[PDB]
RNA sequence: GCCGCCGUAGCUUAGCUGGUGGAGCGCCGGACUGUUAAUCCGGCGGUCCCCGGUUCGAAUCCGGGCGGCGGCGCCA
RNA sequence: CUCAGGCGGGUCAGGAAUCCGCCGUAGAGUGCAAGGGCAAAAGCCGGCCUGACUGGACCCGUAACAGAGGCGGGUCCAGC
RNA sequence: CGGCGGCCAUAGCGGGGGGGCCACACCCGGUCUCAUUUCGAACCCGGAAGUUAAGCCCCCCAGCGAUCCCGGUUGUACUGCCCUCCGAGAGGGGGCGGGAAGCCGGGGACGCCGCCGGCCACUAUC
């Protein structure tokens, strides 16, 4: 935009408050998703690992199961078909 | 966080200073049983406890109040043989809610062998409780049996003052144990399994 | 007349409530900070070690510097950390060869004093002293409460209030119950 | 100094922020408080701005001069506190260009048509109290002759006026 | 308006990896000389242009500024 | 294991390194721009150690949506 | 009054009182298991003679921070939709759909919630 990562323009997404501030609280991380389940996903500024591409944050997709530790979670990014592989800590249960 | 509205958000435990939040992620992450091992002045508890968000369950507790009774312990509860007898204890009531798998939440502490938290681990080994370790770890003999103070205790003792070794200040002040009797240790030890022979 | 006065008073006070409100003299840490090492290992440090009764520790330096941390960890000063019989040892002695009147204007905020002197200390024949006689010394004394111990281990590690920190008032007639006396004005 | 033609918008945008950039312009200003201090009175006149602008700092040294001059002649400076609130920020930029003729340019559409800093500018908007003078009710009739006189040199104009606030 | 390059003892010039500082010239105090010149010993001043920054420290390396040197200022 | 900086006591011409206590939610530090992350740490110190390992995938980025090579990365599982 | 949490400042700072403190702390021995380039300070083995004074629990106060509410400023600031609707522009207005901070005044707020223990107790509480 002038130029093109991830992190351009996610100044914002990829800050917390002040406030909000240290490092997050586990029961995030912990969070257990099911499939078939529709999961938020929202970066979490304070955890380093885990992430998604900061664009995708906002979006709302599915858990298909799971690769290793992290979730898999299947998403459309406009007419395309995606898969966000993303851990629990950056994800929240729909309702 | 401070007097205004600045970095950083406190925790409870944060502001109490006890168990790091970090380490106790890293223990809840596999989905295994926590054997909550912790420390006090003349205390020890054991508790084998989950996660859950409502806040933790604990399955079966066992203290040193419900050891004191009627287990012929009459010992001092702040000793590493009590701590001994605390994972034995609590080696009853794996066989009758029968898990028998928990990894050992020392809590903060630096983990380094002579310590209490061996102590009541290798109890739970011997109760028949399959727990992850490598041994290496369990203090040596004469600490779990309780002989290393019968041999101290007749070194100082207070109450008694001369030119010979008769230094002051604590060595078991009390009647009841004066010195404290590995016999004794062996009575309690014999309730062992859930038979209690 | 006034400083003595109403510090006493206090302390008394706290006694009636019970001892535990009282201070506590936590360590004494004798030290060369002035240098006399350069590049080298000092023969001050030595004297000290004798004169405390057991091992010192090196200092090492930091930064780059005209004339002292002349070059980054080389040894600068010595020091030894005195608890017990020993510290005591040391101040009912010390305290003696600071001039008496002990100044009131050397305190810290704290209740906590340092002293200044260099090329003095008493004990004959450990003091005088053939063939190695270069010293200097700066000397502080470390008072805190009691019930102060639960924020220095992991466990229980939260603030402490005022009302449990230590003050001006308390530290001057507690250092002079023990050995000399205190400047006293009016 | 070009005639004042990009002074009297607001519809251009901010490039304030001195530290940031690289090459930042001085001042003209320096006397903005003349005079008594200000708790030392009763009532308030201000000139009001009806009309957003932006004010070079040349007009806001001309103008103040022109005024607290008149103040301080026949009034002396034993008497009324005047202020002009304002300092300028708004950072001004240039395009360059001069006669040169013939094959040369002067010029030049782009290759960096970005500012060299000419100055800076104060952002007055809808009821902005471009004066403040403290004065008492003798000392009326001199402060709003003064006012009168900064409004021409104000970039639009005032339509709200000599306003009598009345010292609340 | 563009693009290179300087300023260093009163002057002119060497010099720099960031831990330094000179030469010739002028000048000053002695000394040859009758005096003096020439000559001959003894010297010293340098924020190494201003002003930011990095560094543990910048005369040195980057930003900016000022005055002085070259090269384009055109086929159009 | 907790810091820049500031305070009071110490040494000095001052000052440094060094010393003791108190304040101190992040101004420090993390190679290097900038921005983002972080304080019982990813920073500081110490020890040990060499996974900057082999094989073979999914997925994303590259190149939003939307074809696109090389390159990078997350994320598994097997082996050591 | 213990232990483990959830929420994560409504539980930041500060101060007063009481203890119905075996349990919790100080405290005392540190030979030994063990922690320090120096010291039982730290870390850990050992005890209770002494202290309630902290801490800790409990009760309560808001001056400072922050959290929520009402009202006032304010339906104001600002804003999507439409406009042969206005203004030389700059900009505004109507309808139509929405609506912030900072501040005053008067207030809630110096926590709430889940599991398990333990003198006593078998109940609910420090």
């Amino acid at each position: 935009q002038k130029a093109h990562s991830f992190r351009r323009k996610t100044r914002k997404k990829l800050s917390k408050h002040p406030r909000r501030r240290g490092l997050p609280p586990l029961t995030r991380f912990l969070q257990e998703f099911e499939v078939g389940q529709r999961v938020h996903i929202v970066i979490e500024p304070s955890y380093h690992k885990g992430m998604p591409d900061p664009r995708f944050h906002g979006r709302t997709g599915t858990v298909v199961g799971k690769r290793g530790e992290a979730y898999i979670v299947e998403i459309k990014d406009g007419s395309k078909v995606k898969t966000l592989f993303i851990h629990p800590v950056h994800l929240r249960p729909q309702k | 966080m401070a007097h205004g509205p600045r970095y950083r958000v406190p925790f409870r435990r944060r502001r109490e200073g006890k168990t790091n939040y970090r380490k106790r992620l890293k223990l809840l992450k596999s989905g295994k049983p926590r054997l909550v091992v912790r420390k006090s002045l003349n205390h020890h508890i054991a508790q084998i406890i989950v996660y859950d968000p409502k806040g933790d369950r604990t399955l079966v507790s066992a203290h040193t109040r419900e050891l004191i009774r009627d287990f012929g312990w009459k010992g001092h509860c702040g000793n590493t043989p009590s701590a001994y007898l605390l994972g034995l204890l609590i080696g009853y009531k794996a066989k009758q809610a029968g898990i028998e798998e928990a990894i050992l939440d020392i809590g903060l502490h630096p983990p380094v062998r002579g310590s209490s938290v061996f102590a009541v681990l290798k109890g739970a080994v011997d109760a028949g409780l399959n727990v992850p370790h490598s041994p290496e770890i369990f203090p040596d003999e004469y600490r779990i049996r309780g002989e290393h103070i019968a041999e101290y205790a007749k070194m100082l003792k207070e109450q008694d003052e001369e030119k010979f070794r008769r230094q002051f200040g604590g060595y078991l002040v009390k009647g009841l144990d004066p010195e404290k009797l590995p016999e004794h240790f062996e009575e309690v030890k014999a309730r062992i399994i859930e038979k209690f022979e | 007349m006034a400083v003595e006065i109403p510090n006493k008073e206090q302390i008394l006070a706290d006694w009636e409530a019970h001892p535990m409100r009282r201070p506590r003299i936590e360590k004494v840490t004798i030290n060369i900070g002035v240098g006399e090492s350069g590049e080298r290992l000092t023969k001050a440090e030595i004297m000290l070690q004798q004169l405390t009764g057991q091992k010192p520790i090196r200092r090492k330096a930091k930064k780059t510097n005209r004339d002292f941390g002349i070059r980054r960890g080389e040894p600068i000063a010595v020091k030894v950390t005195l608890r017990g019989p020993k510290a005591y040892e040391l101040l009912k002695r010390l305290l003696a060869a600071v001039d008496n009147r002990l100044k009131a204007s050397s305190f810290d905020e704290h209740g906590n004093v340092c002293f200044g002197i260099e090329e003095h200390i008493n004990i004959p024949g450990v003091e005088y002293d053939p063939e190695i006689g270069i010293f200097g010394m700066d000397v502080c004394v470390t008072l805190e409460r009691p019930g102060f111990r639960v924020a220095r281990r992991k466990r229980k590690r939260a603030k402490i209030p005022t009302r449990h920190k230590l003050t001006k008032e308390e530290g001057m007639v507690y250092m002079m119950e023990e050995f000399g006396v205190e400047i006293v004005e009016g | 100094l070009r005639p004042a033609k990009i002074d009297r918008y607001v519809d251009k945008p901010a490039y304030t922020r001195r530290e940031y950039i690289r090459g930042a312009p001085g001042p003209k200003i320096t006397i903005f408080d003349m005079g008594n201090p200000a708790g030392d009175f009763e009532f308030e006149v201000s000139l009001h701005t009806a009309e957003p602008v932006q004010i070079r700092q040349n007009a806001l040294e001309a103008a103040r001069q022109q005024v607290n001059r008149y103040l301080q002649k026949n009034v002396g400076r034993s008497n009324y506190h005047f202020k002009i609130r304002v300092y300028p920020f708004q950072v001004l930029r240039e395009n360059p260009m001069a006669t040169g003729r013939k094959a040369d340019r002067y010029g030049n559409g782009m290759r960096r048509p970005f500012g060299k800093p000419i100055g800076l500018a104060a952002r007055l908007k809808k009821d902005q109290k471009i004066l403040s003078i403290r004065v008492n009710r003798q000392h009326l009739k001199f402060a709003i002759e003064g006012a009168r006189r900064a409004a021409m040199k104000f970039p639009c104009k005032c339509y709200y006026r000599i306003y009598d606030k009345e010292g609340n």
